């Protein structure tokens, strides 16, 4: 397929269980090849794949886990 | 309080994804010499970072070296990663 996608977003997370639901809900998001926490805060999401609508995206994160921003968005780099 | 000093910043926490290479960087983002954040990128190669205010394009040299239009107050910078 193509070249891979890295979006990280920055989300406030209270604790471990609106973490595990945002790595739920990126990881069940068509075109998502992985999904980790990271950060100094624990509260980056970072994600990797391939034709992730991250408009919808956010916007789930939204709605389920809290005030999703994005932070970066960049290409992998393969070769 | 001190001067920023890459040689005494802790690492980023990161996560090496599995399915695509193994970034070459740090990066560390500052406010007025304190840490906001840090985490991992691509060496001679270009990423887009909200860094405060502002949408930024970044540029990495070979050295890991960032560049791109900072807002006020703002920087990111790089260093390679042990290994490479």
């Amino acid at each position: 397929g193509g070249e891979m996608q890295k979006i990280v977003f920055k989300i406030p997370m209270v604790d471990d269980k609106s973490r595990t639901k945002a790595m739920s809900l990126v990881a069940s998001t068509v075109g998502v090849h992985s999904v980790a926490i990271a950060g100094d805060l624990r509260d980056q999401v970072v994600v990797v794949g391939d034709g992730i609508d991250s408009i919808n995206l956010v916007s789930a994160l939204r709605k389920k886990v809290g005030p999703a921003m994005f932070l970066e968005v960049s290409q992998v780099k393969e070769d | 309080k001190r001067a920023i000093d890459l040689s005494r910043e802790r690492d980023p926490n990161f996560f090496d994804h599995p399915g695509i290479p193994v970034p070459e960087c740090f990066w560390f983002m500052f406010k007025n010499n304190v840490r906001q954040d840090a985490g991992t990128c691509y060496s001679s190669w270009k990423m887009d970072m909200k860094v405060g205010p502002n949408w930024v394009h970044i540029k990495s040299d070979d050295n890991c070296n960032l560049s791109g239009d900072f807002p006020p107050g703002w920087i990111v910078l790089g260093k390679k990663r042990p290994g490479f």
